[PDB]
RNA sequence: AGCUGUACCGGAAGGUGCGGCUGG
RNA sequence: GUGGGAGAGGGUGGUGGAAUUCCCGGAGUAGCGGUGAAAUGCGCAGAUACCGGGAGGAACGCCGAUGGCGAAGGCAGCCACCUGGUCCACCCGUGACGCUGAGGCGCGAAAGCGUGGGGAGCAAACCGGAUUACCCGGGUAGUCCACGCCCUAAACGAUGCGCGCUAGGUCUCUGGGUCUCCUGGGGGCCGAAGCUAACGCGUUAAGCGCGCCGCCUGGGGAGUACGGCCGCAAGGC
């Protein structure tokens, strides 16, 4: 439909899940999925096949609208990264950059009591 | 700050004779210059209670020294205290 | 009565004209609060390493002046009145520590 | 190797020198320790200062990207 | 039985016990239960206050909630008749068909428990609100907390219950429970506590509702100025602070008095004072 | 892993909040 | 006195970015979140993930350290002003002007209180979910600011302050010089003599001495009782 044929995904990859979001250059988003979208439902969502298996089927997704080449952006430091990213480079689309987008609070907002405790 | 200008005409107002800066007359009139100073500072800052220590430290030195000048020649002792206002 | 380095940074797409007029405004405001230039230093466009008011270009003013301390402040507080003027940092000249020497 | 080393002389005042200062900050835009710049504590406390100036003043990246896995 | 205890429940395959004998008749001796006053004990555990209880008890009745303590009551308490096990929780029971039951011919009830300390105040509350006519209750309740049931109009343990159980009964320390005398020190102190029924409310029953709405949000902030605690806890209260200050006056209550200060007379006054004038 | 100042506790065999200590 | 040096020492103004939350706009659809595993919860009134703009509060990542400063408590973005303490060199001035200190006076983390603001995140009490606490989702005080109270601690190096003498070795922060080294001041480890019941201390003494202050006299009852002083109260002495 839109046959943008060029874009751009971004995964957030968390300790209980995670998303990929296909999108065009301009940042509106295309097409998404994510461990719950598959069927795993749980501590199942986690699991790095999990993240390869949402990656996959974001990456399907995104060619039926017509992309052809992303540049990946990663963000969360969660145990599906690099799975995710390994499971985009080799699905068909010609991934560029890999790019760690991390953010980080500069010792902001006080975090939760379990996060707390840290020197 | 005290600019050495300001430091040196006290110097060389108080100087028993030239070329002396370290009489008693010429430590307390130096005292009470940092005195006035850190007064004037600490009757704007109220909540600058780091300061005051200094303030304490300083009045506290100044009354041993004018207290060893009394004890010794009480007539230097009078002229001075006239001469800068101390205790009055 | 000491000496202090002046940093504008300024809107970039400013023309001849404006730009003028801005140079000139900031030069009477540093006049009127009792400075003294020593120098004055064109750095002109420079590549922001973030966007400052969404622009990524800035154009650079350095000012070495001499001027009372007890004013420095307001000069400040002049000087980032423009809606021109993006940036203004007032830093006490220190000296140029040099190692690896 | 070392920052230090691989530089010739500089000043460490000096805020609007970018093109020597960007040798001390990392990948991401972060100030390297002296294990990697090799500097005196005076020295990286002063190039610390240095750089957090320059920051403010926009010339140097507070935070950026890396680009690999 | 200290001794006995090692081999009953080795004998089984086997929690705090009060192997000690001669304390255990002195809570009972407090309890004052003779041929005169049935037992309802919430908390037999192993059954070892039921023994001296039985050896003069009128009648015995035991909640136990758990069947797997089930199949060694009736052989550890084999020659005793008096035992009648209601395999049931109290508080999802009705206690008030059971009197009518099993005490029908005994004459008068003393409930007397030994259970873990997370389940005693939510069964004393239940047991008290809903007026049972029974004579009392004698219970070993985590000291600490037992004072706050006694709790007199200061020092850190009037608080909340202190109104609700001097609003229903009366209450004081009985004993002190020694530490130590569990097999597994407990690392805290216990206390016998007696509650003692009377007729009707301690006060005005004007409305319980509001009655109980104004003693939890006099104790919302403990660390609190009174007219502080009801302009922020109170509904609304806020457009209504007038009305708080004006109703203050004429009961004579200051302003500035920490509500932890207060009597139960005093908040009684103030429930009445309060409805029919803020609303 | 405990201990401690303070403040609460109508699922206190004790728990939790804000700080401190190692006498872990 | 003159010349110079380092520093999260303190107060007052002012601005820089990252991040969380919320509001608006765009694009897109079925889950998101959370756990040991799940549930409560949020979402088809469009949630999560994404991009752009705006509002507000609080804290300052990298450097950052076994580091630095202060009498202790304690003190980290950056700029400016005001200000305290301290080190070194020159060995210029006064000529014992010194040390300690019962009372007094001032300062004093956190948690609390009063009078007004403020409120993003977290979070006692409380409300719900799982499984006795724990753990999960919400949530008032509080955490923040101004002024005025409170005056406590594992307020600790569990070591009062000052001065002199008694082997060294090593690491480090900061001055000076005649710069392989030498000479000051801080912070740490290992160890002579010595001390200690032992552990351990050991030029930063818990060694050898002198001066002044504080405190102890078996445990529990008990920091309780009464009295007095202080506090709005909790409570403190």
């Amino acid at each position: 439909k839109r046959q943008v044929a060029s874009g751009r995904a971004y995964i957030h990859a968390s300790y209980n899940n995670t998303i990929v979001t296909i999108t065009d250059p301009d940042g509106n988003p295309i097409t998404w999925s994510s461990g719950g979208v598959i069927g795993y439902k749980g501590s199942r969502k986690g699991t790095p096949y999990a993240a390869q298996l949402a990656a996959l089927d974001a990456a399907k997704k995104a060619m039926a609208y017509g992309m052809q080449s992303v540049d990946v952006i990663v963000r969360g430091t969660g145990a599906g990264r690099e799975q995710a990213i390994r499971a985009l480079q080799a699905s068909g689309l010609q991934v560029k950059s890999i790019v760690d987008d991390t953010p980080v609070p500069h010792n902001g907002c006080r975090p939760k009591k379990k996060f707390r405790k840290a020197s | 700050p005290i600019t050495k200008e300001e430091k040196q005409k006290v110097i060389q107002e108080f100087a028993r004779f030239p070329g002396d800066t370290g009489s008693t007359e010429v430590q307390v009139a130096l005292l009470t210059l940092r005195i006035n100073r850190l007064s004037e500072h600490l009757k704007v800052h109220k909540k600058d209670h780091h300061s005051h220590r200094g303030l304490l430290m300083m009045v506290g030195q100044r009354r041993r020294l004018l207290r060893y000048l009394q004890r010794e020649d009480p007539e230097r002792y009078r002229a001075l205290i006239e001469k800068l206002g101390i205790r009055g | 009565m000491r000496r202090y380095e002046v940093n504008i940074v300024l809107n970039p797409n400013l023309d001849q004209s404006q730009l003028a007029l801005e140079k000139e405004i900031i030069q009477r405001a540093l006049e009127n609060y009792g400075a003294r230039v020593e120098k004055v230093e064109e750095l002109g466009l420079r590549r922001l390493a973030y966007p400052i008011a969404k622009d990524p270009q800035g154009y650079f003013l350095w000012y070495q002046v001499e001027m009372p301390e007890d004013r420095v402040n307001d000069l400040a507080r002049e000087l980032r009145i423009r809606d021109n003027v993006r940036r203004v940092m007032v830093v006490k000249s220190q000296e140029p520590f040099l190692a690896n020497a | 190797a070392k920052v230090k080393a691989t530089l010739g002389e500089f000043d460490l005042r000096d805020y609007r020198n970018v093109e020597v200062l960007k040798r001390f900050l990392s990948e991401t835009g972060k100030i390297l320790p002296r294990r990697r710049t090799g500097l005196s504590a005076k020295e990286q406390r002063i190039l610390a200062k240095t750089i957090k100036r320059a920051r403010i003043l926009g010339l140097l990246p507070f935070t950026e990207k890396l680009v690999r896995k | 039985t200290p001794i006995r205890t090692k081999e009953i429940l080795k004998k089984y395959g086997f929690q705090n016990f009060l192997i000690d004998t001669n304390i255990l008749n002195r809570i009972v001796d407090h309890a004052e239960v003779t041929e005169k006053t049935g037992v309802i004990e919430i908390g037999p555990g192993i059954g070892a206050l039921t023994e001296q209880l039985a050896k003069r008890a009128k009648k015995v009745v035991a909640f136990e909630i758990d069947q797997r303590l089930l199949p060694i009551l009736k052989d550890t308490l084999s020659p005793y008749e008096n035992v009648t096990v209601i395999h049931q929780d109290v508080l999802k029971a009705d206690v008030k068909s059971v009197i009518e039951e099993q005490f029908q011919d005994c004459d008068e009830i003393m409930v007397v428990a030994n259970l873990p300390y997370y389940v005693t105040t939510p069964i004393i509350m239940k047991l008290l609100e809903e007026h049972l006519p029974l004579k009392g209750i004698v219970v070993m309740l985590q000291k600490e907390v037992a004072e706050r049931m006694a709790a007199d109009p200061s020092s850190k343990e009037y608080g909340s219950l202190s109104i609700a159980v001097q609003f229903y009964t009366e209450a004081k320390t009985v004993m002190i429970v020694p530490k130590t005398v569990f097999v597994p020190q407990p690392n805290v102190d216990s206390a016998v506590i007696r509650l003692i029924l009377r007729d009707g409310p301690a006060v005005d029953v004007e409305n319980e509702s509001f009655f109980f709405q104004l003693i939890k949000a006099s104790f919302a902030q403990r660390r609190k100025t009174l007219l502080n605690n009801l302009v922020n806890n109170l509904p609304e209260g806020k457009a209504q602070k007038s009305t708080i200050e004006q109703v203050l006056e004429e009961t004579n209550i200051d302003g500035k008095r920490r509500g932890e200060s207060l009597s139960i007379e005093e908040f009684a006054a103030l429930s009445n004072g309060l409805y029919k004038a803020l609303f």
